[PDB]
Parts: C-alpha cells; sequence; structure tokens
C-alpha cells in the first residue's frame, strides 16, 4: 500500500478544509479488508491518530477534533476524504494520510507525505 | 491439527459424556415427580430445590474445573470428576432421607458433573481447528438424542421397580463415561487475564443478561399447553418436534459456522436471540395447535444457534491456550441467571393466574442480549480506539 496524492490549505479561524485522495501499490479486494486513517503532528507534539474510518464504516475520533471534523471512505476507489469544519488556530499541524491492516497477533501499518494544514487570523 | 483421524473417537466420548449427564438430569426430575404423587410427604420445596441445585452446580463449579484443567490435564479432570459422579450417583441409593439426599446428590453428583464437562468441551480444540464447528455440531446432535432417549427408554423398561434401583442403574453410564474417559490425550491463580478483552467481557455479559429469560419457553411450554387448550391429547408431540429440529438445527449451525471467517460468526447468535425473544413475547398470541407446532420448530432451531456455536467463538476471541478459563468463566456467568428466571416465571404465574405475563416477561432479556451483543468491537475497531485514546 502506497498514500501518494497529499493536500492541505490555509484558511482563517472559523473557516474550513477538506482533503480527499486515492492510494496506490494495493488492490481494491485487498484494501476492503483494510482501514484508512489520518495522524497530527504539530511543533513539539507526538504522532497521534485523530481520525479513521472502520472495516465496517464506523468513523471514530479523537477528543480534540471530535464533533468538529467528519471523515468518509470510497471502498471501490481506494479513498478516503477527510473534512474539517470550524478549524481554529490550534488545528495547525501536519497530517499524514494513513492504512492499517488485520494480521495474527500482529498489525501492518502504512503511512504517506506530509499535508500541511495552517489557521491564522 | 489432524482434524480427523483420532479425533472422531474423542468426538464419540464427548457425545456420551454430554448425552448422559444431560439425560440422567432430566431423567431424576421425571421421576421425582411420579414419586411424589404416589407417596406423600414424611419437603414441598426441597423436592425441587435438590434438582435444582444438582442442575445449576455444573455451571456454578466450572471457574474453579477450569484452573483444574489447567493445572492437571483434560483426561485425568475428566476422569476424577466421572469417579465422583459415580460414587454419588452410587451412594444415593441408600435409605431415603432429604438431608442425605441433599449432599449425595445436588453436592456429589453435581460437582462430578462439573468436573466432566468442561474438559469436554476443551478437548475438542486440541484436534480440530479448520473442522471445529462440524464437530460440535456432531456432539451436541449427539448428546440431543441421547438425553432425549433416557425417559423414552426407562419409563418402559423399568419393570416398575422401586427408585432406590434406578441410581443402581444410572451409575452404570457414569462408570462407562469413566472408562470412555482415557480417550482423551494430549497435543498441546484467579489471574482473570482473559476479561482484559473488551470483547470477550461484552460478549460475555450479553450472553448472562440472555440467560435470564433465554430457557423460561423450553421449562415452561409443556406446563402451559396442559393449562390452555388442554383437549389435545397429542401433547407429546411437541417435545418430539423440538427434540428432533433441535439435532437438526444443531448439526446444521456447526457445519454452517466453518463458513463464516472471524468474529462475523455473533451475528448468528444475535439472530437466534432475536427470533427466540419475538417468538416466546409471541406465544401467548397463537391459538391454533397446528400453529404452536411451527413455533416448536423455530424454537428448536434457535436452542441450536444458540448452543452449538459458543465454543467455536470462544476459541477465535482468545486463542488455543486460555479457551479453557473464558469457557470456565462465561459458564459461571450464565450459572445464576438460568436458575432465576423459571422460578420468576413461577412467581409470576401464581400472582397472575396465566403464563401471559410470564411469556412477555421472558421474551425481552434475549432482545436486551441480543442488543448488547450486536455492538461487540471489532479487531481493527480495537486498535483504532487504542490509537485513537494514546
Ligand atoms: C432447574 O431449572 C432449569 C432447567 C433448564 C433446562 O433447559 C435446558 C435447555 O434449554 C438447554 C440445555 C443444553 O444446555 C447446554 C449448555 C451449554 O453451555 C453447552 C451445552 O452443550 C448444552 C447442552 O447440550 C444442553 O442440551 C439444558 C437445559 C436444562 C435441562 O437439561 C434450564 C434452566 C433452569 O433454571
Amino acid at each position: 500500500v502506497q498514500l501518494q496524492e497529499s493536500g492541505g490549505g490555509l484558511v482563517q479561524p472559523g473557516g474550513s478544509l477538506r482533503l480527499s485522495c486515492t492510494a496506490s501499490g494495493v488492490t481494491i479486494s485487498a484494501l476492503n479488508a483494510m482501514a484508512m486513517g489520518w495522524y497530527r503532528q504539530a511543533p513539539g507534539e507526538r504522532r497521534v491518530m485523530v481520525a479513521a474510518v472502520s472495516e465496517r464504516g464506523n468513523a471514530m475520533y479523537r477528543e480534540s477534533v471530535q464533533g468538529r471534523f467528519t471523515v468518509t471512505r470510497d471502498f471501490t476507489n481506494k479513498m478516503v476524504s477527510l473534512q474539517m469544519d470550524n478549524l481554529k488556530p490550534e488545528d495547525t499541524a501536519v497530517y499524514y494520510c494513513h492504512v492499517l491492516e488485520d494480521r495474527v497477533d500482529s498489525f501492518h501499518d502504512y503511512w504517506g507525505q506530509g499535508t500541511q494544514v495552517t489557521v491564522s487570523s | 491439527p489432524p482434524e480427523g483421524g483420532f479425533g472422531w473417537v474423542v468426538v464419540f466420548a464427548a457425545t456420551w459424556c454430554n448425552g448422559s449427564i444431560f439425560g440422567i438430569h432430566n431423567s431424576v426430575g421425571i421421576l421425582y415427580s411420579m414419586l411424589l404423587e404416589e407417596e406423600k410427604e414424611k419437603v414441598e420445596f426441597q423436592a425441587a430445590w435438590v434438582g435444582a441445585l444438582a442442575m445449576g452446580m455444573i455451571f456454578f463449579c466450572s471457574p474453579i474445573v477450569s484452573i483444574f484443567t489447567d493445572r492437571l490435564g483434560c483426561r485425568i479432570t475428566a476422569t476424577a470428576g466421572a469417579a465422583v459422579a459415580f460414587i454419588g450417583l452410587h451412594t444415593s441409593s441408600f435409605t431415603s432421607s432429604l438431608s442425605l439426599r441433599y449432599f449425595t446428590y445436588g453436592i456429589l453428583f453435581g460437582c462430578g458433573c462439573s468436573f466432566a464437562f468442561q474438559p469436554s468441551l476443551v478437548i475438542l480444540g486440541h484436534y480440530f481447528q479448520r473442522r471445529l464447528g462440524l464437530a460440535n455440531g456432531v456432539v451436541s446432535a449427539g448428546s440431543s438424542i441421547f438425553s432425549m432417549s433416557f425417559p423414552f427408554l426407562i419409563r418402559m423398561l423399568g419393570d416398575k421397580i422401586k427408585l432406590a434401583q434406578t441410581f443402581q442403574v444410572l451409575s452404570t453410564f457414569m462408570f462407562v463415561l469413566m472408562l470412555l474417559s482415557l480417550t482423551y490425550r494430549p497435543l498441546l491463580y484467579f489471574n482473570m487475564r482473559v476479561f482484559r478483552q473488551r470483547t470477550y467481557r461484552i460478549w460475555a455479559f450479553g450472553i448472562a443478561a440472555a440467560a435470564l429469560g433465554y430457557f423460561v419457553p423450553y421449562v415452561h411450554l409443556m406446563k402451559y399447553v396442559e393449562e390452555e387448550f388442554s383437549e389435545i391429547k397429542e401433547t407429546w408431540v411437541l417435545l418430539v418436534c423440538i427434540g428432533a429440529t433441535s439435532g437438526l438445527g444443531r448439526l446444521v449451525s456447526g457445519h454452517i459456522s466453518d463458513s463464516i471467517p472471524g468474529l462475523k460468526k455473533i451475528y448468528l447468535q444475535v439472530l437466534s436471540f432475536l427470533l427466540l425473544g419475538l417468538m416466546s413475547m409471541m406465544i401467548p398470541l397463537c391459538r391454533d395447535f397446528g400453529g404452536l407446532i411451527v413455533v416448536c420448530l423455530f424454537l428448536g432451531l434457535c436452542d441450536g444457534f444458540f448452543i452449538t456455536i459458543m465454543a467455536p467463538i470462544a476459541f477465535e476471541l482468545v486463542g488455543p491456550m486460555q479457551a479453557s478459563q473464558a469457557i470456565g468463566y462465561l459458564l459461571g456467568m450464565m450459572a445464576l441467571p438460568m436458575i432465576a428466571g423459571p422460578p420468576i416465571a413461577g412467581l409470576l404465574r401464581n400472582c397472575f393466574g396465566d403464563y401471559h405475563v410470564a411469556f412477555y416477561f421472558a421474551g425481552v432479556p434475549p432482545i436486551i442480549g441480543a442488543v448488547i451483543l450486536f455492538f461487540v468491537p471489532s479487531r481493527l475497531e480495537e486498535e483504532l480506539r487504542r490509537r485513537l485514546t494514546e
């Protein structure tokens, strides 16, 4: 699995931004058994997951982003879309596309090119 | 694992174990009822409480049996349990006395059956991995037929002999089970390691919640029939229908479970709980015997789709090493609600004069359990939650 397209944007506080891309280096059938998500790393912070889409389609969010952001997945297109509504200055951070697979007593993880999202007044 | 070969004799031994245990438990209760009518007390509640205690000890003592299994071995545990059960059944033949009956039957025989039961479930996993569902289905269908055969046997072949010799006759099944237990061969305190898994914890809690009202129909339908539209002289047909349908459904469910990968097998139990709840809530409304005959088939199907599939799901959830502890604690949790249910149904019957409210209230816990089971986390969802929390 490979995550290539990347994205980003710049907006004022209270604005919005959207991201969407298609993965590569993996078949659609194999990907359908894999979940997709987004990571975050602001300056001086550890890399953590913020939102993800489960195999059954259940979307889960971290407390900092839950209630504002929304995520959707296009299974056949190998795409996941992140919608960021009501952005704030604290949201400024680098985000990476992420994929996960289930395996016997272990998992397989993938990372994508960093995406730049900043909020400034 | 071989998935065959020597596993079939072990399958036969487990079938014998389950069939003998449940057949004896069902037969003694029937025998007590006849003697109660024939002879006056010389007690009223204790007569049934002794049988209830004997039935409940099997599930209540499972957590203790699990550690003995893990420490000594399935063969040794089963042999010791069979020996203790044989001793209890043989000693029950002594002169009639409520105090001595309490001990000899409830404690000795109950604990012997408890020690003999869990290893029978654990052993199969050492030989069948790709066909474990089929193995369990065969074992459960054989157990159903064997258990159903007991009263049909003794009620004719007893020759009206006194209750004293019935225990002596029945002890031979425990002796033969003790001999057969040697077939088990190996191939692979209070730590509570299993309860770490959210999936297992939720699954066990849901099954325990359903167990409160799951067994009310199977216990009280044959007596509600005698109370409403009692004119039907063929009332024994329902029992045979339930038994045959339960055997067929157990076999079919065992075979089907092999084609469903991973934790998707829990959907079968969810559907079974929903169907049983709806059917139990409907039972009071049916006014045709030919229709109630239809309800019996669905009851039998749900019975199999619930019972047969528990052990494979435990193996899937907690691997082969922790399956013994998982099953033991599952049975320990199930022990109390299934004993509490039918007494509450009888109390409601006494209060209201009919079983309508009893069935209405028995229909709910299965639906609650189905709702609980519908939200068991997925394998990827657990990791996603962990990442989001960290
Ligand atoms: C004293 O009052 C009560 C009486 C009853 C009776 O009703 C049922 C029933 O519907 C199903 C079973 C099956 O149970 C199993 C559970 C397992 O975990 C694994 C198994 O293999 C089996 C089997 O094979 C058995 O066929 C047993 C019984 C009880 C009489 O035997 C229930 C609750 C009460 O409170």
